[PDB]
């Protein structure tokens, strides 16, 4: 296949339609890596490569847009894949990173503490998160569907996501929660995305391009992620670097899609039509404003 | 009057042996751009690698104020490019170095105004 000289494989839709029992995932290729070009980290190589796919899908690209990276920090400090989407989206393109831990960002504001914390006024035209607890990863317990910060993040994608907006979550067979595989039916398309740099391990991005705000098709995501598992057990993927090296197609093109402000009444289907196509963004275009929430203690 | 000498504090400590700060965060990018020194977006010539500004900044890794009086940072949320001779060591590239005002290159690095 030809899938080696892409930047990963996304989950092919006739497994997205199959009834499986969640197994175990036992990949194949589990503990090789990648090589990755001189002095670039894992963390670059698949941050770029989710971009380089996330360029074939039909995202919205607004002007003054609005970008919110959520488990953002590395344990060196910094924040390599924010790096990478500064890179990627159009100059001027507001991104705003969080973590729980401190780091050094080049974002336009970070926030540090628990994502429960964190609270805007404005919606996104997109959101990405890279959270994840290696304590999940317990090979001799049930796999369960998982709350704690993917609870905040289906609330914070029905709340705070603009129409026509896309987002990239990124689960791993024990990281997952099953009713944001059932939010990815409120998304004109979704798909699971494996980078093939990391494609030796059960991570992927579960992305939903351009937001309904309603559901389009009823998905059960106690299935949907036994069907993402399936999937993975039975399809090797290559482990492969190509695409790092060639850059020349990377920026997001700025397509200045059109921002609306409209009430719940007015989005019929022609606006639901142009919200599929990645032709629309309904939300106010006010000042982005972000807190998080302080807890105060005095421990005297 | 006192305050901590940072730039100082690295430059000695180099000079003594030590190992440059590490994971500094490079990016991938064509090596074909302007080769300029700072800049909104990697710029890189072939000469060159692509650095994010934040994690080339002294004041920014260290957890410290900027000299700048404003506290702004020159490199923060910008893209830093640095000859590969000198790549090893980014946070002291950065620091040791001055950018033309006039073409935006690196005094000494790609900076040909004095000619
Ligand atoms: C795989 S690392 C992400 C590394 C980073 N994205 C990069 O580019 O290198 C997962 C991150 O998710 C964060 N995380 C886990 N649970 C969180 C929570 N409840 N709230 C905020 N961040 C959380 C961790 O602190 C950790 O830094
Ligand atoms: C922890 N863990 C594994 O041990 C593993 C694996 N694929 C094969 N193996 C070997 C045992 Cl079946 N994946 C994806 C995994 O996450
Ligand atoms: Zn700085
Ligand atoms: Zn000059």
């Amino acid at each position: 296949s030809s899938q080696a000289w892409q930047p990963g494989v996304a989950m092919p839709n006739l497994y997205k339609m199959q009834r499986m029992l969640l197994e175990k995932c036992d990949l194949q290729n589990y503990g090789d890596s990648a090589t990755l070009p001189k002095g670039i980290m894992m963390n670059v190589a698949k941050y770029t490569q989710l971009c380089q796919y996330l360029n074939t899908l039909t995202l919205a690209v607004p002007y003054n847009m609005r970008v919110i990276h959520f488990g953002a920090g590395s344990d060196k400090g910094v924040a390599p894949g924010t790096a990478v989407l500064r890179q990627w989206l159009p100059t001027g393109t507001l991104l705003v990173d969080s973590d729980l831990n401190d780091f050094v960002s080049d974002a336009d504001s970070t926030l540090i503490g628990d994502c429960a914390t964190v609270h805007t006024a404005n919606k996104w035209d997109l959101i990405i998160s890279d959270m994840y607890d290696p304590k999940t990863k317990n090979v001799t317990k049930e796999n369960d569907s998982k709350e704690g910060f993917f609870t905040y993040i289906c609330g914070f994608i029905q709340q705070k996501l603009a129409l026509g907006g896309s987002v990239a979550i990124k689960i791993t067979e024990h990281s997952w929660n099953a009713d944001l595989y059932k939010l990815m039916g409120h998304f004109a398309w979704w798909t699971a995305f494996v980078t093939n740099v990391n494609a030796s391990s059960s991570e992927a991005f579960l992305i939903g391009c351009n937001y309904l705000g309603k559901p389009r098709e009823q998905i059960d995501g106690y299935v949907m992620h036994a069907n993402y598992i399936f999937w993975r057990n039975t399809n090797p993927i290559q482990l492969s670097s190509y695409s790092l090296f060639d850059m020349s197609k990377f920026p997001l093109k700025l397509r200045g899609t059109a921002v609306m402000s409209l009430k719940e009444g007015q989005i019929n289907d022609m606006i639901l039509s142009l919200l599929s196509k990645g032709r629309l963004i309904i939300r106010e275009n006010n000042r982005v404003v972000i807190s998080s929430d302080v807890l105060v203690n005095n421990e005297n | 009057a006192f305050a901590v000498d940072a730039a100082k504090a690295y430059k000695d400590y180099l000079a003594s042996g030590g190992q440059p700060i590490t994971n500094c965060v490079k990016m991938l990018c064509t090596h074909t751009g302007t080769g300029q020194a700072i800049t909104v977006t990697p710029e890189a010539n072939m000469d060159q690698e692509s650095f994010g500004g934040a994690s080339c900044c002294l004041y920014c890794r260290c957890h410290i104020d900027h000299p700048n009086p404003k506290g702004f940072c020159d490199l923060k949320g910008k893209y830093v490019q640095i000859p590969t001779t000198c790549a090893n060591d980014p946070v002291g590239f950065t620091l040791k170095n001055t950018v033309c005002t006039v073409c935006g290159m690196w005094k000494g690095y790609g900076c040909s105004c004095d000619q």
